[PDB]
């Protein structure tokens, strides 16, 4: 039940992703929104930021969690 | 034995540099991007 | 909703004191809390209790590395 | 004393259980966070806001480190 | 993976069944990076009744060496 | 301020303070009870740990700030070592 | 006191800052002038540099301190992003 | 102002040769010791004597916090 | 031997302030320095000249593993 | 172990006998821990002109990599 | 090319595990000693 | 230049070195005594903690370099 924001950038690429692909991104997206931080998934060398990773297409979601908003904040997607 | 090793952990038993500097490349277009941040709260309707 | 909650007269002086200074309200900074507890179903603070039971561990097992 | 807070009904709900898990009462929780903030002068949450301003300070300086200009002066010039 | 007991950690598993239904699983592909015991090389530990083992993935030799079993 | 906890053992060296040692040692306990984190008496190598120096003397307390109960841990009071 | 170095850029940002602000800034810098190294004010991430914050306006001062010619060296006046 | 050091022999003339292969004369070594002790208030050396002092505290903290045993005090009970 | 330094007056005043606190005498302190010189050939200090230096080289190669 | 050069750092050398003296050692126990460039993955260093030479070992394709040669 | 490896920087590709666990013995020797330090100034020729 | 301390215990260890093993290790002290800091034989975990190695006999020294006192100060002779 976090709240969910995306840099503009990170939206504009969002709006070209195949409608397959944001579908599965997007399941996985609201599993983060409630429990932010996997350990498994910690982008290494940013603090806070956490990936999402498809095992089909290869597509990389990055996402900073801002606790002192309790904010997901999407930065990246794409590969 | 290093087929053993790359049996069960499923990679290479030298450190992955080559994973090291892609993940490098992330971190750049992301600390890139939280230099001019510009965030948009969005309902998961509106996606 | 509403919640009411009791509280030391001289905390709540000094927490909202400090809030203004942060820049942030005494209703904000409660439902953040509420809602990261919530969500994470922890208090935000460092674990440092379980971090030195962990530590602890740490030193039995270096007791017992020394002679296998 | 008393406070009095405006919460929304979910919200209140999910943190109410949450808090029930944990054994732990709506006052506790709420009654630690003031007691840090007001001796810690932060909130309890992981600084990430300011750790990533000054990521970007931090990526000031290694531009300018990179061809430095210094300059002495007193503090009359300034 | 092998699988070696330190005489200790032997001593602790006679005094069994759910963490044998998980050595197997850590057995083959043994770290597991989410129950890393940080502040220690190469060692991990493995819901109900709170106990704790505590074994070191060595690649050098491809065992998994179990040093503690308690609380 | 925070809570205070002693350790048992700490308390016991507590009592055996000269009585002039242990008034300087209180008074900046409860300066520390107000703002336990003083990053620059951290003590490296344990979480959470800091250090009260006292100038004189140079007997040395040693805390562990446990900020999930708000108590500042008070583990060791002495000085080791010549 | 340390000596004061700024970058021609950090001086250039210092020059269009307003009375007011510069003013405030100045006054905390002849404090790090004799006691450089505030630990608390540590930039992580890059060798020995600090900050300077002003709780008002929200202008940031950034200075590296070089030891080995007892200099404190202002690389960066702003305030970066919104 | 001025300073009288009393010196070594051999130790002027090991620390005069290695200064001049620096090009620092020996008042300008002296001078940034003196500044820098004066404004950081301690020797610009490694400060390992303190660092391993520390080592020994922690070695006290890790043994007690195996079976730790807190007690609730007031200050007027210490 | 001996060795005459010329010195600013208000450094003698705070530098031998400091240093009572400290518990070293200035002549100690000064012949320490002078060892460590002669022994290690450098100053004392942190080398963060030499460190920012490499830091930049170290910015120039993560430019370069972006487009091998 | 092989030799790789990026096409910056060929460049580079273009505009070197003593280096490439330095560099035949380098290809047979490439890691000198002494010359790490701290702060980065893998990567070292290599009396006279003051000029520097940086390349990154991979262990798992056996190359030493230059990446940048210069001041 | 494991064997190329272990020709040129003479050792295992993975990680000495035993010699961190080697050295560990010794650093506790070290950290032991530390805590009660007898120091005695010597001439080389008292050695 | 360097003072040279030895830990007592050091000190009782190296009176039962062999009379061979004791004089390569103090060819490589006096080394040490003039610049104690070699980098490759930093002794990682403890700090400014270095090691005298010996190819033969296996044995090891172990010193820690006290800059603001200028001694090296032997803590370890054995294997």
């Amino acid at each position: 039940a976090y709240f969910l924001d995306f840099d503009e950038r990170a939206l504009k690429e969002w709006r070209k992703l195949g409608s397959t692909v944001r579908e599965q991104l997007k399941k996985k997206l609201v599993e983060v929104l409630e429990s932010p931080r996997i350990e498994a998934n910690k982008l290494r060398g940013m603090p806070d930021c956490y990936k999402i990773k498809l095992r089909s297409s290869g597509y990389r979601l990055v996402y900073q969690v801002i606790d002192e908003k309790v904010v997901v904040f999407v930065i990246s997607v794409g590969k | 034995l290093m087929l053993e090793y790359i049996a069960d952990n499923e990679r290479l038993p030298f450190k992955q540099t080559l994973l090291s500097d892609e993940d490098a490349e992330l971190v750049e277009i992301v600390k890139e991007r939280l230099r001019n941040p510009k965030p948009v709260r969005v309902t998961l309707d509106e996606l």
